[PDB]
């Protein structure tokens, strides 16, 4: 059950898939990777309607507490990144210091949380797409998910799913040169925002701060959770990182300090621009712009978030399809095979299943629900990863770590801490569906799950 | 890197200058 992957074993697997690939990325390099994964839906979508309905101006400590819970389990992540060099998150983490039976459950978790935050993230991107078009609009009945009155299905959100897919599946090398100049659109746009929006700040907007109360801070923290997943990415290109020992750390932890700063000062500008209770707007920070006439600026800043945006959809179909490789290559989950030349077959992943699967939820879930279920998988796989590095500085304490977490038993405990206060301030029915989830994974590995590539 | 700094580098100030224009030019 609790039958633990050696770490050589892990190193051997990453080192042949590695082995013709060309090594350049850097510290740089990473940081984009993370910026890259970690802006998108959460503070373009989610930080207007949670500051209308759930924390109001005090939205700001929303996003500390939020990203104090984040830090701590970011700091966790690098010294694993540190430790396991390889190209592998949370799954591969688990199956080295728990075992087989925690890295399934944890693994199973996680390809429903790539699967449903690609779904929030295209819902997002939606939104924006939209907003940016009237100014046109489309057939009223295909711009959101089933309500009562109107709308049947996400068209565009359907759509933007089914334009990362047949990108994935071009097979379109990867340029860090090309990922360095949509992350600067992205990073700049937010920054013009906040520049342009400073000027626009109305501090009476600021005046009933929390309206809702603590409460409302905490719930609204749980929300916007979301905008910080993302810096578990920067694993991803550790075959082509020269010093993944201390570069890929650095990413983890930089690209997140980063967008915290940028995160806390949006909110701050957001609700200073627009008073919280007109917020709970499918565009917030293009509508904060078209608020106070600054319409083209507004349409510029619609613009980056479209296409910096797509970057956090790419990223997160990916590394569910790494995912499933992973998993089958253990044997917990079946063997698909493709022909990659006419008379050379390879291991496959269906990503047109996969995305097929993922665009269908994006049209017809409301943004709410799928981002509420993909922060109770990240949660539960955040307070895991934490515990980790205690089980790994108790068993295992011998192994080289060019990074460490800086408090040994305290930063990991507060992670589990800040992140288990998080999961308690979800609605009820999220543990439906995620719960129901595990239960069908767990009889997957009773029944097939203990036919694998370690059982011998 | 370091071309991958600079070409960061400058298409921020490409759209804060685009940007910073397009704003002073309104209501
Ligand atoms: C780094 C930041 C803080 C400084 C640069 C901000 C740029 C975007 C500034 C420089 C001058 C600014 C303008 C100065 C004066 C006005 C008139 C007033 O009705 C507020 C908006 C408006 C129209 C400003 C819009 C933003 C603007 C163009
Ligand atoms: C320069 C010649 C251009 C010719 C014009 C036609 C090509 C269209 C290309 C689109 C960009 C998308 C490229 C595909 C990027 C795939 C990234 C990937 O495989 O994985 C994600 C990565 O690991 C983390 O972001
Ligand atoms: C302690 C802070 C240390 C950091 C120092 C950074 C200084 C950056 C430049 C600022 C000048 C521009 C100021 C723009 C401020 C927004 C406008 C405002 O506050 O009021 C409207 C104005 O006074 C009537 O037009
Ligand atoms: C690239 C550089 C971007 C830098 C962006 C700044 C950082 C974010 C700070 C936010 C707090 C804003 C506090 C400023 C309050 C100003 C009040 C003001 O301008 O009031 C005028 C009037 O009341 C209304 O029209
Ligand atoms: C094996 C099964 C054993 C049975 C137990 C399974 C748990 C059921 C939980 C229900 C939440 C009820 C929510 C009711 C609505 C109140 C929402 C609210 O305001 O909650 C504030 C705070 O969270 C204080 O509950
Ligand atoms: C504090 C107030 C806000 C002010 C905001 C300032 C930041 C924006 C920078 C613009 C210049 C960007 C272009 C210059 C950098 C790229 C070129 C470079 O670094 O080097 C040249 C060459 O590439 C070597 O080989
Ligand atoms: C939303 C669906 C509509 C999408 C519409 C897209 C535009 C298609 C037009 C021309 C193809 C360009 C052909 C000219 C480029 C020749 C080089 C080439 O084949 O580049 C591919 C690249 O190297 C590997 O992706
Ligand atoms: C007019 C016809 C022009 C020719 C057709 C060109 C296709 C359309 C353009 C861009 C695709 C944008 C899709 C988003 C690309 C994201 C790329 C990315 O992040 O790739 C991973 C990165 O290289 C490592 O991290
Ligand atoms: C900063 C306010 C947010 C505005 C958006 C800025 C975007 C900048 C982009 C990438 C950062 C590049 C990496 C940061 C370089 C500093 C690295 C560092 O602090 O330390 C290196 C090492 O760990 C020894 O301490
Ligand atoms: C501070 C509160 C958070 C509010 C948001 C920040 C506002 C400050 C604005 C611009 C910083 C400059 C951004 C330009 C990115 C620089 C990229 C880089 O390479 O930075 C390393 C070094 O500074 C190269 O000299
Ligand atoms: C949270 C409760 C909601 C639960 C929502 C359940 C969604 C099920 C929908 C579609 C499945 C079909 C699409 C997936 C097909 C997978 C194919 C694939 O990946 O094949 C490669 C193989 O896995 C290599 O090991
Ligand atoms: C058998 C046990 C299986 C596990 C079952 C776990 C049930 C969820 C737990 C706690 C939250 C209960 C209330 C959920 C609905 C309200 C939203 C919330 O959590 O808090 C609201 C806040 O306190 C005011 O706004
Ligand atoms: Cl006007």
């Amino acid at each position: 059950l609790f039958r633990k992957k050696p770490i050589q074993l892990l190193m051997k697997e990453s080192g042949a898939k590695g082995a013709s690939l060309r090594k350049e990325l850097g510290a740089f390099d990473l940081t984009m990777l993370g910026i890259g994964a970690i802006i998108g839906t959460g503070i373009f979508v989610l930080t207007g309607v949670a500051a209308a309905e759930h924390a109001g101006p005090a939205l700001v400590l929303s996003f500390i507490l939020s990203g104090l819970a984040c830090v701590f389990a970011a700091l966790c992540y690098a010294e694993f990144a540190s430790t396991v060099p390889v190209s592998g998150s949370a799954y591969t983490y688990s199956y080295a210091t728990f075992g087989e039976l925690i890295a399934w459950i944890l693994g199973w978790d996680l390809i429903l949380e790539y699967g449903v935050a690609s779904s929030a993230v295209a819902v997002g991107w939606s939104g924006y797409f939209q907003g940016l078009l009237s100014g046109e609009l489309p057939k009223a009945l295909t711009s959101a998910y089933d309500p009562a009155k109107g709308t049947f299905i996400d068209l565009p959100a359907i759509i933007i799913v089914l334009f990362i897919t047949f990108l994935l599946n071009l097979g379109a090398k990867k340029s860090a040169r090309f990922n360095a100049v949509i992350v600067a659109i992205k990073v700049a746009v937010v920054l013009l925002f906040l520049a342009v929006g400073v000027w626009y700040v109305k501090p009476e907007n600021w005046t009933p701060f929390m309206p809702y109360g603590f409460s409302g801070v905490a719930t609204g923290a749980a929300t916007v959770f979301f905008a910080y997943i993302g810096f578990d990415a920067v694993s991803t290109a550790a075959e082509e990182v020269r010093n993944p020992q201390r570069d890929m750390p650095i990413g983890i932890i930089v690209s997140l300090l980063v967008c915290t700063l940028l995160y806390i000062a949006v909110s701050l500008v957001l609700t200073g621009i627009v008073p919280y209770e007109q917020l709970n707007v499918k565009n917030p920070v293009a509508f904060a712009l078209n608020y106070i006439h600054q319409d083209w600026v507004a349409g510029f800043i619609s613009l980056g978030a479209i296409a910096g945006i797509t970057t956090v959809l790419l990223v997160m179909m990916y590394g569910q399809t790494r995912l499933f490789y992973a998993i089958s290559r253990d044997g917990l989950l079946p063997k698909v095979f493709a022909r990659i030349s006419p008379t050379r077959q390879v291991p496959y992943v269906n990503t047109w299943l996969t995305g097929a699967a993922v665009a269908v939820f994006a049209g017809i879930i409301p943004l709410n629900k799928l981002a509420e279920l993909t922060n109770i998988g990240t949660l539960f796989a955040f307070i895991t990863v934490s515990i980790g590095v205690l089980v790994l500085r108790k068993t295992q304490p011998d192994l080289k770590r060019a990074f460490r977490v800086p408090f040994v038993p305290v930063v990991p405990i507060l992670a589990v801490l800040f992140c288990g206060y998080l999961v308690l301030q979800l609605p009820a029915m999220t543990w439906i569906g995620f719960v129901s989830w595990l239960l069908i994974g767990l009889v997957i590995y009773f029944i097939y799950g203990r036919k694998h590539s370690e059982l011998n | 890197m370091l071309g991958n700094m600079n070409v960061f580098m400058a298409v921020l100030g490409i759209i804060l200058f685009s940007g910073f224009l397009a704003a002073y030019f309104s209501h």
